[PDB]
RNA sequence: UAUACCGCCAUCUUCAGCAAACCCUGAUGAAGGCUACAAAGUAAGCGCAAGUACCCACGUAAAGACGUUAGGUCAAGGUGUAGCCC
RNA sequence: UUUAAAUGGUUGUUUAUAAAAAAAUUUACUUAAA
């Protein structure tokens, strides 16, 4: 992330629909995406990391809910 | 909401005084529900009774 | 009490209105000889204004 | 060893660390800031763990007009004796975690719109219990000092009034919260205003005023109208008694303008007596409610001019667009005519 | 019972009359033309609030019109006895250093206050403080030059008007007479003018301090009879 | 900055007695010493021992009277005697002082083998010198 | 763990300022408040000063506030938090 | 008017109320009897 944020944040590189690829943003504690796999991405800018203005969606798809505890 | 947190305060359509609390003096127009804060269930009650 | 305020008003309209309101509990001793006896103009501050363009004073010489 | 153990004053002053280096230039902020708990509070003299009865200091000295002698409590007897000290300190305790429910202003955590009580008795047995004091503003104002630095002090505005059109405000400061807030309602009752109420629930005409950058429009408004206007105005009209207005403040909203703006205002406001008597006619009010009837609200005390106004075909006045625009329905609003609670 | 009674014979009593002191007699447009009351400053000095008292310029030296000072004067000397009947304090202030002393033992001579020196901040409007919690401020505050040694309004006519207490002031066409209860425009700057209005206010209140005794004396004498 | 027995300067709302009020500097100028005995004299013995004593009976009084002292005390040492004089309050009842006193005497001339004698001179409330 | 603190201190200080409580000014903004032939400041308390010690009223000691450097010291002793307990 | 004199890593330096209460001891010998 940018100033005055440290972290190393889960992101991902997707083809979208449309055919333009862009970042997006994994949410939660641990993911387990693979290349090849099918994800649901939704609005909302991860306001640490500048240009990522997508989200993935867990729970749809692929992408699962993220593991309890 | 003010209706539900007294048991004691029935609605009914003898109880003159409490429903005259409920409408306007000066105008005579039954307060809508947020401005007294009565629950839908509770506004309906008393518009009932009003009228 | 009493109002500070010197610039609203004159002495005898906050007094009058401030006994009127019931904040202060008797008139002052002045007040009574005030209402009677009251001066030519209500004592209201004004802020002196410069004159420009041709605004100009009345005051004409005595010849 | 005994000859090391401090006294309980010094204890608390260490494990408190009230005066540090942490506290004097915001330099730590925690939470579990450490309270003092008064440890001889319910502590009896004579009180051991043996139980022992000392007549005369733990026991009463003569019990039965005889001299009691030294005794000891029984194991059972004691273990209720420590058994009732523990549930009483429960019990203190208790109460100090329990939270009294404090009235919140217009947000949990503002300070806007929360009473201070009543104006302080003046000095020769004045009094001012009439009075209801509401705070509008809490600022933390800084300024720089060559030995500290960022010096904080704190900006408090508050408004005082009776309810009966004697309202007025003034700004206290202070280093403490409490200190700005005592200065600020003292000082507010000796620079009071006379509001001019209209049947005693509203103003007497439509104000619209500038003062600075901020603009104020009040309307008058019939009864059962209520208080539709700036909440900080709201908060200011329960205390002149004002019950019906309506306002619409634009530009700067700063409390500060807002508040001399709306005094500034409804201070000159002309009363239909005045006006009777500055053109020597008769106010004659027109109510839709009352059909043609003309009903006379203010007749000069002095003489009746006998010529009638003239009457403008055409009057040269400056009209507000946002008026004209919402009378031809022009102006939809999202935010207008929402449903409020009662204000 | 009686108070009421008492109150209305004697403190209401007086304000039923148009001139119950008989100020009137005490000056005359005459006298005051003779004390060059009507000598202003020059036209350069002139304060604007003081257009509507000036009857003209004399060679760029306003003159103030004796007929409107008349008035002000009747007005101003008529509040300042009834104050005295009421057993008012009447403090005098001065910052004129010529007349520092004259001005003192008038306000001794007739039993009242001067304050002729500089008036430091607060005396009115901090007075609690100053002098003590039970202290009693000036019910009438006599200005005789309203202007400090700086050719500014004196402090204390702007703090009378904070403390509610009204003020009798001689205005020149120099100074500001907006916020002074009872203005009388005249010459402050003349010994002669000075000395004119020293002896009337002087009198005014040594006449209504009698009167007050008179009128409380007839009253007693008349109570027990 | 020096620290030493110096209370220091607060909003003008904390009352300090006499004692407390003066640094060190005055110990023998504005106030005197709250021990007298010889220990300290030139060519005088035992100084050791009867420090060690004024400490313990200064811990001692301040535990067995709970809240009831209002000053520091004032330790007299005349030949074989040992005199506590105390300045105590006036909210413990009467009965209490005399259990307390007549057992610390006895209990203290057991201790260190002298005869000991507590004067208790009791005020309304602590004797405020100045606020600081 | 002195970056949680008491205690005892260094440093500016070979300084003279800190400041409660009020009042007034700036249109009732952060803030500001003196002129002696005086124009808004009054000011408790603290420090300086004065007193005291040493051979004087000199000198030297002592004293020296509020704050500044998260300055020094958990190893004088005490102690908050965390940790160890064959 | 009048020599020259560059540099100083990143983030950290400001808001919600205050405080216990208790309880009494209960006025004047010696003695004895059945
Ligand atoms: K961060
Ligand atoms: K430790
Ligand atoms: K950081
Ligand atoms: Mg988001
Ligand atoms: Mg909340
Ligand atoms: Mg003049
Ligand atoms: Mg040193
Ligand atoms: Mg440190
Ligand atoms: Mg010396
Ligand atoms: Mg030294
Ligand atoms: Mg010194
Ligand atoms: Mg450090
Ligand atoms: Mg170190
Ligand atoms: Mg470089
Ligand atoms: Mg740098």
């Amino acid at each position: 992330p940018k100033k005055p944020n440290s972290a190393n944040r889960k992101c991902c590189r997707v083809r979208l629909s449309t055919g333009r690829e862009a970042v997006c943003f994994i949410p939660g504690e641990g993911h387990t995406l693979q290349e090849h796999q099918i994800v649901l991405v939704e609005g909302g800018r991860t306001q640490d990391l500048p240009g990522v203005k997508l989200t993935v969606v867990r729970g749809k798809y692929d992408c699962g809910h993220v593991q309890k505890k | 909401c003010p209706i539900c947190r007294d048991h004691k305060l029935h609605v009914d359509f003898r109880n003159v005084k409490l429903l005259e609390q409920f409408v306007c003096a000066h105008t005579g127009i039954i307060f809508y529900a947020p401005y007294t804060g009565v629950c839908v269930k509770q506004h309906k009650r008393l518009t009932q009774a009003i009228q | 009490a009493g109002s500070r305020l010197e610039t609203v008003g004159s002495i005898f309209s906050r007094t009058r209105d401030l006994v009127r309101a019931g904040v202060l509990k008797e008139k002052p001793l002045w007040f009574d000889v005030y209402d009677a006896f009251p001066p030519l103009r209500e004592p209201v501050f004004q802020r002196p204004r410069v004159r420009y363009g041709k605004a100009k004073a009345p005051i004409q010489d005595i010849w | 060893s005994f000859f090391t153990k401090l006294t309980a004053d010094e204890l608390w002053k260490g494990a408190l660390a009230e005066t540090g280096a942490g506290a004097k230039k915001g330099r730590g902020k925690r939470t579990k800031k450490k309270k003092r708990k008064d440890l001889n509070r319910g502590q009896i003299i004579g009180e051991g763990r043996y139980g022992f009865l000392w007549p005369g200091l733990n026991v009463p000295l003569m019990k039965n007009g005889a001299v009691q002698t030294i005794a000891q409590r029984s194991k059972e007897e004691q273990e209720k004796v420590e058994a009732d000290m523990i549930q009483q300190r429960e019990e203190w305790d208790r109460k100090k975690k329990m939270k009294v429910k404090r009235e919140r202003g217009w947000s949990g955590n503002s300070w806007g719109g929360i009473s201070l009580g009543p104006p302080d008795p003046g000095p020769c047995g004045e009094t001012y219990e009439d009075f209801d004091t509401r705070i509008l503003e809490v600022r933390n104002v800084f300024t720089m000092t060559a030995k500290e630095g960022r010096k904080k002090s704190i900006r408090v505005l508050v408004a005082v009034g009776n309810g009966k059109g004697a309202a007025g405000f003034s700004i206290g400061k202070a280093t403490d919260r409490m200190d700005a807030f005592r200065k600020a309602k003292n000082r507010a009752v000796h620079h009071l205003h006379y509001i001019e109420r209209y049947e005693d629930h509203t103003i007497f005409h439509d104000i619209s005023l500038r003062f600075k950058r901020t603009h104020i429009k009040m309307k008058k408004q019939p009864k059962g109208y209520g208080l539709r206007c700036h909440r900080a105005i709201i908060t200011i009209c329960r205390l002149i008694g004002i019950k019906d207005m309506y306002a619409k403040v634009s530009g700067s909203i700063n409390m500060l303008s807002l508040t001399q703006g709306l005094f500034r205002g409804l201070s000159r406001q002309e009363t239909h007596q005045q006006l009777a008597d500055k053109k020597g006619l008769h106010v004659v009010e027109i109510r839709e409610e009352c059909g043609p009837l003309p009903i006379v609200v203010a007749s000069p005390r002095g003489p009746l001019r006998k010529d009638p106004e003239p009457e403008d075909e055409v009057p040269d006045v400056k009209l507000d667009w946002e008026d004209v625009k919402t009378a031809q329905g022009m102006k939809r609003s999202v935010w207008s005519n929402l449903k409020r609670a009662a204000t | 019972e009686d108070s009421t009674d008492f109150n209305d014979k004697i403190l209401n009593e007086p304000l039923k009359h148009s001139d119950f002191f008989n100020v009137k007699e005490l000056f005359s447009v005459r006298s005051l033309f003779d004390a060059r009351v009507h000598l202003g400053h020059k036209a350069g000095c002139r304060h604007r609030f003081m257009e509507p008292y000036i009857f003209g310029s004399r060679l760029d030296h306003d003159i103030i019109d004796l007929e409107q000072t008349a008035t002000h004067l009747q007005l101003a000397l008529n509040f300042t006895a009834h104050m005295a009947y009421r057993k008012g304090i009447i403090l005098f202030i001065s910052r004129n250093r010529q007349f520092s002393y004259l001005i003192e033992n008038m306000a001794r001579d007739c039993g009242e206050y001067a304050h002729t020196r500089y008036f430091r901040g607060g005396m009115l409007t901090n007075a609690r403080l100053l002098f003590g919690p039970t202290v009693r401020l000036p019910d009438l505050i006599i200005f005789l030059h309203t202007l400090n040694n700086i050719f500014e309004p004196h402090v204390a006519v702007r703090d009378a008007a904070k403390m509610n207490i009204p003020t009798v002031g001689i205005v020149d066409t120099n100074c500001n007479p907006c916020l002074i209860t009872y203005p009388v425009p005249g010459n402050d700057d003349s010994p002669l003018a000075v000395h004119l209005y020293c002896r009337l206010f002087q009198t005014a209140i040594t006449r209504a301090k009698e009167k007050r005794q008179q009128v409380e004396a007839l009253y007693r004498l008349q109570g027990q009879k | 900055k020096n620290r030493a027995a110096r209370v220091r300067v607060s909003k003008g709302d904390k009352p300090v007695t006499y004692e407390e009020a003066h640094a060190p500097h005055y110990i023998a100028h504005r106030k005197g010493w709250l021990s007298l005995h010889t220990g300290n004299l030139d060519g005088e013995d035992h100084a050791a021992e009867r420090t060690v004593e004024d400490v313990f009976l200064r811990k001692f009084m301040w535990g067995t009277f709970p809240g009831c002292l209002a000053d520091q005390l004032v330790l007299k040492r005349r030949g074989n005697q040992l005199e506590i004089c105390a300045v105590v309050l006036r909210q413990l009842s009467p009965h209490k002082y005399y259990f307390l006193v007549g057992y610390s005497e006895t209990l203290l001339s057991y201790f260190y083998k002298c005869p000991v004698r507590l004067h208790l001179q009791t005020v309304p409330s602590k004797v405020v010198y100045k606020y600081l």
